[PDB]
């Protein structure tokens, strides 16, 4: 249909910003989790902010795909509740490595 | 048609927001900053929200839709059964807009049943079930693909836009390559280990 | 006999929404702790590779490029990015 193309900013940039607003984990707990992990490696590590964003986008995609796989292996007339063994089994059936 | 002057003002502001977003993306956060509610990461997120709001307002002013060309805006056709009504209901199910569109088997089966009962196709329970299962498999593949492409086509920022796999430092340094290979063996084990750990806790409960 | 775990960090409803985004509408009690654990392990894996690149470059700052090179080594999640 009718599509707005700004004269001052490329749409690809807009798309990435929008996607960032679509994340589900609150960013403060996320950055704190990255801190918790980094503390174990080196006390003097710094992170580019953009690196934290890459980590969060990728991590959420990874979790969601675990659930998609489980979903796709779960075939019942009556809805069931997903348990760890369902995740594990689905991962063995259509998941990674 | 919106005011040309106001559009140009708002577009200038939009460019300003972009410059500040880029500035924040390049900030280097130490460990205390990652513990800070007002870190550059959070400021950047707030600013992106502000920017998306302004973009939406500009779409309003230019009488445009709010679409941005995302891969997930691309419609996924489904014509996999011999009943166009069932096909219609399924195709509608999987093209609901936004980032949360992903039905479970129950949703697909419900769509098949509803299409069958609405159009009095007189399909028996087991035929419906088989139809739903085949449909669910097909659409599952297509949905995962569309999400994957949306992710990789819209990932990172200006700092990663010149990435290409042929420049990976590991390709020309075997010591580095060896370490990463060690890391990878460990990573796979750690993931197996957590998955299996919660399976085991489940089987202890 | 039933007990509520404490946490600092990733809340139950975010985890429910991630699951829901995957099409999963109902999750058991252990799925919360599992999701936090899996998330932490995945992040450790990525950051371990990223820091290996950072130290190779003789830097103290993990860059987005470090994270991209790391992510490409974690399997399907970022498969195909950049070409």
């Amino acid at each position: 249909p009718h599509r707005y193309r700004p004269g001052t900013v490329a749409l690809r940039e807009i798309r990435r910003y929008q996607k960032s607003t679509e994340l589900l984990i609150r960013k403060l707990p996320f950055q704190r989790l990255v801190r918790e992990i980094a503390q174990d490696f080196k006390t003097d590590l710094r992170f580019q902010s953009a690196a934290i964003m890459a980590l969060q986008e990728a991590a959420e995609a990874f979790l969601v795909a675990l659930f998609e796989d489980t979903n796709l292996c779960t075939i019942h007339a009556k809805r069931v509740t997903i348990f760890p063994k369902d995740i594990q089994l689905a991962r063995r059936i259509r998941g990674e490595r | 048609r919106g005011s040309r002057r106001q559009i140009q003002r708002l577009e200038q502001l939009l460019a300003l927001y972009v410059a500040e977003i880029r500035r924040l993306q390049e900030k280097e956060l130490d460990l205390s900053e990652l513990d800070d509610p007002d870190s550059a990461y959070l400021q950047e997120a707030r600013l992106k929200r502000k920017l998306i709001r302004l973009f939406g307002r500009l779409c309003e002013l230019k009488d445009c839709s709010s679409l941005t060309g995302r891969v997930i805006e691309q419609r996924i056709p489904y014509r996999g059964t011999r009943y166009p009504e069932v096909n219609r209901r399924i195709e509608r199910l999987i093209n609901k807009p936004g980032p949360d569109t992903f039905p479970d088997y129950g949703d697909v089966l419900r769509a098949v049943e509803k299409a069958a009962a609405r159009h009095s196709l007189g399909l028996p329970r087991q035929q419906l079930q088989l139809m739903a299962q085949d449909a669910f498999r097909d659409v599952g593949i297509r949905l995962q693909e569309r999400r994957h492409l949306d992710l990789i086509y819209n990932f990172g920022c200006h700092l990663t836009d010149d990435y290409r796999p042929g420049v990976d430092p590991a390709l020309s340094d075997p010591v580095l390559a060896r370490r990463l290979r060690e890391n990878r063996s460990l990573a796979m084990s750690r993931l197996d280990e957590v998955i299996s750990k919660y399976a085991m806790l489940q089987d202890k409960s | 006999k039933v007990l509520r775990d404490n946490i600092q960090g990733i809340t139950k409803p975010a985890i429910r929404r991630l699951a829901r985004r995957g099409g999963v509408k109902r999750i058991s009690g252990l799925i919360y702790e599992e999701t936090r654990g899996v998330l932490k392990v995945f992040l450790e894996n990525v950051i371990r590779d990223a820091v290996t690149y950072t130290e190779h470059a003789k830097r103290k700052t993990v860059t987005a490029m470090d994270v991209v090179y790391a992510l490409k080594r974690q399997g399907r999640t970022l498969y195909g990015f950049g070409g």
